[PDB]
């Protein structure tokens, strides 16, 4: 395994370890995701593996979205996390050209707005 | 000198180390709330932190809160305990998770225990000005989650410029493990680091990466992270007796 590129986040201690790639299957290191991400584990950091099929997880990093408050709209989900992937409907008090968000890499698609 | 160090300012009578940048303490858009003994701070990427405050060869510990402005609104991202192992020419910093945030609710706080190495900074040594011969034995301190009781041994031969430790002491087993030997390698800046495998019974259980500070290379830091039946994260700093 090469040096890790890891969108969305990052190695530990980048400048101590950087000298010492390809590493040796086994390996792991921990490391860290950006704002607006998070680990698999729930957590903004975790540890990535050296494995056969390359580095594991595939998708170190992951982006959640939170739901906001909404005007016009019934708020049940109002602070509510999603991960990248989900979709949601919503119920508007007012409407989304439209009705369906999904959370995005980039964040919620398309922006969770009633009027 | 805990409310010092974030209530006062550099001033540097103090002995080192004097300041310690924040980078992996905190993220680049986050904030960081640091307070004890009657006193309270806010980083901070790329902040400074005053260690000259604080006493050296000790762990401080600081009671925190690491936030993100989401909305012109703060929200609490994680809280518990900050920890600070200061040294001569060099010093690092810890995170004790008490409660992090819930994973269906923002602004809703779960009791859950983790324990990381953050920064570990100093005065990082030339690995172009690393003596060329002899051996330099290091002593100090190995610390993890509840327990900065550990004792670090380290010893470094600059001929084959290799390096290879001990950990003991530590209340946890399978954190005593045994520092493999290992290459003295330059940083992207040339400054003299070390990276290798960390045994325990003989057996593969983590890596270790340790910075060599001061210009004479008095001291050497950084950290372990050791896969137990339970991963832990293990903080390390030693020094070579002086002259």
């Amino acid at each position: 395994c090469d040096y890790p590129d890891i969108k969305h986040g990052g190695l530990y201690h980048e400048n101590m370890r950087r000298p010492y790639f390809p590493v040796a299957v086994g390996k792991y290191y921990s490391y860290y995701c950006d704002e607006h991400f998070e680990t698999p584990s729930g957590s903004y950091w975790d540890h990535i593996h050296c494995t056969q099929d390359g580095w594991s997880p595939a998708v170190p990093c992951l982006r959640k979205c939170y739901f906001p408050y909404l005007e016009n709209g019934y708020n049940q989900n109002h602070g509510r996390k999603f991960v990248q992937g989900k979709s949601i409907d919503v119920a508007c008090h007012y409407a989304l050209k439209a009705q369906t968000v999904t959370c995005m890499e980039n964040g919620w698609s398309p922006t969770p707005r009633c009027i | 000198g805990l409310a010092d160090a974030l209530t006062a300012p550099l001033d540097h009578k103090d002995k080192g180390l004097q300041s310690l940048t924040l980078d992996q303490s905190v993220r680049k858009n986050e904030k960081l709330k640091l307070a004890a003994q009657g006193a309270e701070k806010t980083y901070g990427n790329g902040d400074s932190l005053n260690t000259g405050k604080l006493k050296n060869d000790k762990v401080s510990r600081f009671d925190f809160i690491r936030q993100i402005e989401v909305d012109g609104q703060l929200i609490t991202l994680e809280s518990g305990e900050f920890q600070v192992y200061k040294q001569s020419h060099s010093a690092l910093t810890a995170f004790q998770t008490e409660q992090i945030q819930d994973s269906e609710h923002s602004g809703k706080m779960v009791a859950k225990r983790q324990f990381r190495i953050g920064d570990i900074a100093g005065e990082h040594t030339s690995f172009d000005k690393l003596p060329e011969g002899g051996r330099a034995t290091y002593r100090g301190t190995a610390f993890g989650s509840d327990d900065a009781g550990g004792k670090l041994t380290y010893t470094i031969d600059f001929a084959a410029k290799q390096g290879n430790g001990k950990i003991e002491h530590l209340k946890s087993p399978e954190l005593n493990v045994d520092l493999a030997a290992a290459d003295i390698k330059p940083d992207g800046k040339r400054h003299a680091v070390i990276s290798g495998s960390v045994l325990y019974n003989q057996a593969e259980k983590g890596s270790y990466s340790l910075g060599i500070f001061g210009g004479k290379a008095q001291e050497v830091a950084g950290s372990a992270e050791v896969k137990t039946v339970n991963i832990r994260h293990i903080g390390l700093a030693a020094k070579q007796e002086l002259e």
